[PDB]
RNA sequence: GGGGACUCGUGAGAGACUGCCGGGGUCAACUCGGAGGAAGGUGGGGAUGACGUCAAGUCAUCAUGCCCCUUAUGUCCAGGGCUUCACACAUGCUACAAUGGCCGGUACAAAGGGCUGCGAUGCCGCGAGGUUAAGCGAAUCCUUAAAAGCCGGUCUCAGUUCGGAUCGGGGUCUGCAACUCGACCCCGUGAAGUCGGAGUCGCUAGUAAUCGCAGAUCAGCAACGCUGCGGUGAAUACGUUCC
RNA sequence: CCUUACCUGGGUUUGACAUGCACAGGACGCGUCUAGAGAUAGGCGUUCCCUUGUGGCCUGUGUGCAGGUGGUGCAUGGCUG
């Protein structure tokens, strides 16, 4: 009996999990029925560029843009659970976007 | 480096009938990481060997290594300036190796058959005293007792 | 420039002859697509904390 | 060996020359065309063709049609010592 | 064994001895091959009359080979170099026309110093 | 040359990121904007003190934190100031920005903030040893910071073969990335140009 | 509830829970002969020194993963040792001392900014 | 379906620190050997580049003082040229074949990317490609068959079945447009060249070597370059006299 | 092509853009002849705001200026080896 599949687009391990945790347990406070966090698979896209202005060396920098998506879970529909859950989410950082 | 040497990573006996000197023979016969290919080849000349010989290609090999190894350089470090090269006597592994280098390059030489094929016949020869090999052997006693120097 | 600026903003006229731009500081050469930088103002964000958790590695 | 959907013509050029083709041929044109293809309808017209220059006057034949403007329209310069 | 040039090779396949021809390679060896249902690895020593019949007429039937089909070449030649574009005047003048740069290399086709 | 923002390597350390929401492909329409968010924000406000500025992109507005030092230089007449480059933005950001004026309760403290100071003082054509002598002692006097590294480059004095030189007091252990160092900068103009100066403080470790 | 394989690769990680019974190890079809034409790998899962004849002899071949490149997809022997001290510690100091309980997870050296994936210098000019 | 046991994913901890035995040693420093253990004595590696130097480099990333232009040294535009060569130099791709070329068959990555998009499946086309179109904004869809490898066959040591450069013809793609000046494919020739002077770089453990893979950039051109992944997998190290 | 800064040649030349002082009142977009393009050129669409004064703002005039991949790393920052 699962309706509400989540999905949050963080980049921050610490982030998504500390909040993640609360909010999700404050939607189980509310009455709703739901599956404990799944942790997937992180995401990196990785950039590698020059140092010098002029750029005349071989000099090398390597970035990663390290896209965290864990701990995502699902709940079961429990409405009076689920207006709660539309009115509160997560700040920008963790892209919150549920089906 | 210099002081204190390091361990080399230490070899086993072949697949068949066990042998570490036929498991550095094709460590040393690798080329480009195909291993189980050269141990292919190498089974094939023993297959080879066995045909020609009718005997154990593992102590042709013993006789054809006896054969080629010398136990004698003639060459060690720099010494001074008109100073050509001062002989010295050689460890049982690097004249092992050696000889077994010999063998792999005349082998790769003599553009006549297979590989498996003319090195059944450097192993032959090389067994029976005849291989360029034992040649070499030859070159590496007369060249020394040259410079009968400091031994560095 | 400031006029050939405008003019790689100019969108007609055969969008291929239209030439991405950084935008930032102006570079033509070593654009990277999605952040649109010349890749040295990039580096510059990417020390102050600019960006979305793009860190160095450490591999 | 692309444009498998028939010659490409300067859209511009292609109308004048349909022009000269209904009454006779005309002097040499000059434009600023080194893509268009040459077609057996240009057989007769002598025109002159922008090399990065100037423009340069060629005539047509059949064995031009598989030949541009640009083939017709020489820029750099070889050795002269 | 014998259709218009040598052809003929000793201990070699049937395809490869139709790559002996200014003209055809493996795949058109292949081609007329496979409508006689000949072997590709088939030495001249075992040829027969029929067969060269064979082969001669899918030749015939499908394409050129040299002093004809050079001629047809030296046609298209003469042609490049009657249009006097840059594509001829690369022919014209030994020079690579294939968007090479003579600077450094082509040296096959401006041969060494 | 040689030498990095210590920054980049506290970025998920000790570090926040400025930029505080995520984006796939509206992240250029953003960070297109935060480099004239950004530039315009921070010229006219040398009085205010800008320290840092971050950023939260959501509910389709722009929220900026100033970390300032003055906020009434910002804020100006009971906002009218803030408000001229606040709602005007609004067409630009992407309807509506929210300013979010913050007081630096220790100007000292902020290595851009001392950089700048100090880098107008030059600007103001003083003694330079003098000037550092002053930014350094309140900029350790009244923080309670571990270590201080002040840099600067230029002309120092209008020389026509610029130079540069540093006056290291205490620890500045910047190998160790445990150690809570801020770091700014400030480039003033001069008669001959302008002059640099880097600033570094060694103000402690980690919690 | 059956014997837990457990043991390391240099890519492809290769265990499953296993059972006893007659020592036919294979997978698949993808028996010794067949998964490692070579009998370097072939031997080296035997584990000569405890083979399905020497202890209680096994068929559960370790489930492959990660595809398995034929060489280092013998590294399962890994998981025989463990599967062996799940059995009893005997040969735990037999196979320790021998050399078979140890790590192996080497991969490579990450590609350097100016070199190669071997770390393959450039033919540099001292002039 | 059902399960959470493993793997896998993944948060947080433990664990290796001379911890330890014996021995040595100015007892200390320090060290030999050894147990245990997954590793034993900065595991490996990365990031990190002291103070300072070379008037190194850059006004063309950016910034910017002075000087200069500012009816033009700015601005707009078709086209050209930056892609030229009698020669030379450097870094690189492939070969100079039998540890080999080719037909046919065949298990196996890892890491990445993709709703402007990925194009499964299926269709057509000799193929490159073209049509239709599922699913997928993604661990699930697609990219996705990895290739080297392996069973067998062919060719049997040749400038030849090596080598595919040059050049003609004929097809595919991008873009309004592919001549200057793009990429790919089919046919056709099958060039030079048979292991390299003098000289010299590279390389100590999953190394080196070697075969493949995938991104960034882009309308298109990245299967020689640059940045990441992964397969197979060696040899030598007596030693510091000399460069 | 653009990119391109170079150049053949063609046009503009307070300008492509920012923007000050006055006047002026649609700008702007569409479509189209011309021209190689730029642009020229015709016709459409049209000035909200109270161009009620102010506001918006092109265009035009004149001027502040704009602008410069022009030089100057042996003026220099910055950054890099």
């Amino acid at each position: 009996g699962q309706k509400i599949r989540i999905r949050l687009k963080a980049y921050d391990h610490e982030a998504i999990d500390a909040s993640a945790r609360k909010i999700v347990e404050t939607v189980v406070r509310t009455g709703a029925s739901v599956v404990g966090p799944v942790p997937l698979p992180t995401e990196k896209n990785v950039y590698c560029v020059i140092r010098s202005p002029h750029k005349y060396k071989d000099s090398r920098e390597h970035f990663e843009m390290r896209t965290h998506k864990r701990l995502i879970d699902i709940i079961d529909p429990t409405p009076k659970t689920v207006d709660a859950l539309m009115r509160i989410d997560l700040p920008a950082s963790v892209d919150v976007n549920i089906q | 480096p210099r002081k204190g040497p390091a361990p080399k990573r230490p070899l086993v006996n072949d697949p068949v009938y066990g042998s570490q000197l036929v498991t550095q023979l094709v460590n040393k016969v690798l080329l480009k990481g195909k291993k189980s290919l050269a141990e292919r080849i190498v089974y094939g000349a023993l297959e080879q060997a066995r045909d020609k010989t009718g005997t154990d290609p593992v102590i042709t090999l013993k006789r054809a290594l006896d054969n080629v190894k010398p136990a004698l350089e003639v060459r060690s470090r720099r010494v001074g300036g008109a100073t050509y090269q001062v002989p010295v006597e050689v460890r049982p592994d690097r004249s092992t190796t050696l000889a077994l280098r010999w063998l792999v390059g005349y082998s790769r030489q003599r553009r006549e058959k297979t590989m498996i094929e003319r090195l059944a016949n450097e192993i032959l020869d090389a067994s029976n005293g005849l291989g360029a090999s034992v040649k070499r052997r030859e070159d590496t006693h007369k060249m020394a007792e040259a410079n009968r120097a400091f031994a560095h | 420039k400031k006029a050939l600026v405008n003019k790689a903003a100019g969108k007609p006229r055969f969008a291929v002859r239209a030439y991405t731009r950084c935008s930032k500081c102006g570079r033509p050469r070593a654009v990277y697509r999605k952040f649109g930088l010349c890749r040295i103002c990039l580096r510059e964000m990417a020390h102050a904390g600019e960006l979305p958790g793009v860190q160095k590695s450490s591999w | 060996r692309s444009l498998k959907k028939g010659p490409f013509v300067d859209e511009h050029l292609l109308k004048k020359v349909d022009v000269q083709n209904e009454k006779n041929t005309k002097q040499v044109i000059k434009t600023w065309s080194r893509r268009s293809t040459i077609i057996p309808d240009f057989i007769g017209h002598t025109f002159a063709v922008h090399d990065g220059r100037k423009h340069v006057p060629v005539f047509v034949t059949e064995s031009m049609v598989g030949h541009k403007l640009g083939e017709f329209a020489p820029t750099r310069t070889f050795k002269g010592h | 064994a014998r259709l218009v040039g040598v052809d003929l090779p000793r201990d070699k396949r049937m395809e490869v001895a139709l790559t002996y021809i200014f003209g055809i390679g493996r795949t058109r060896s292949n081609e007329i091959l496979a409508a006689t249902g000949i072997d590709r690895d088939l030495r001249t020593r075992d040829l027969t009359e029929e067969q060269l019949i064979h082969l001669r007429d899918y030749i015939e039937a499908n394409l050129k080979v040299e002093g004809d089909l050079r001629r047809e070449v030296q046609a298209d030649i003469r042609r490049k170099i009657e249009i006097g574009c840059y594509q001829g005047l690369r022919h014209r003048r030994g020079m690579p026309v294939r968007g090479q740069r003579t600077k450094t290399n082509a040296r096959t086709r401006k041969g060494p110093k | 040359g040689q030498k990095i923002n210590p920054h980049g390597f506290r970025l998920g350390i000790t570090t926040d990121w400025k930029s505080r929401w995520y984006a796939d492909k509206q992240y250029a329409e953003y960070v297109k904007e935060d480099v004239a968010i950004r530039r315009l924000l921070s010229s006219g406000l040398e009085r205010a003190g800008i320290a840092d500025v971050e950023i939260e992109r959501t509910r389709d507005r722009v929220r900026v934190d100033i970390h300032t030092a003055r906020p009434g230089i910002v804020i100006g007449r009971r906002g009218t100031e803030a408000d001229r480059i606040r709602a005007d933005l609004e067409k630009l950001t992407g309807k509506q920005v929210q300013l979010n004026i913050l007081e630096v309760k220790n100007p000292e403290s902020q290595a851009q903030l001392v950089a700048q100071g100090v880098a107008e003082q030059l600007s103001n054509r003083v003694a330079f040893r003098r000037a550092m002598r002053k930014a350094i002692q309140s900029a350790m006097r009244q923080p309670n910071v571990k270590g201080i590294r002040v840099q600067c480059s230029g002309r120092l004095g209008g020389a026509e073969m610029s130079r540069s030189e540093f006056y290291r007091e205490g620890r500045v252990p910047l190998h160790t990335l445990r150690a809570d160092i801020d770091y700014g900068l400030y480039e003033a103009k001069t008669t001959f140009g302008r002059i640099g100066v880097k600033v570094w403080i060694y103000k402690g470790d980690i919690v | 509830r059956p014997i837990q394989t457990v043991g390391r690769r240099k890519e492809a990680v290769v265990r499953v829970r296993l059972v006893p019974g007659t020592g036919k190890f294979d997978l698949n079809g993808r028996s010794l002969e067949d998964y490692f034409p070579n009998k370097v790998h072939q031997q080296l899962i035997k584990a000569p020194l405890v083979t399905v004849d020497r202890v209680e002899s096994f068929d559960i071949f370790a489930h492959l993963g990660g595809g398995g490149p034929s060489g280092q997809a013998g590294a399962l022997r890994l998981g025989i040792a463990r599967a062996l001290i799940l059995v009893s510690p005997e040969d735990r100091p037999a196979l320790k001392k021998a050399g078979f309980l140890t790590r192996d997870p080497r991969a490579t050296e990450r590609k350097k900014y100016g070199l190669k994936k071997a770390r393959k210098a450039p033919q540099y000019s001292k002039r």
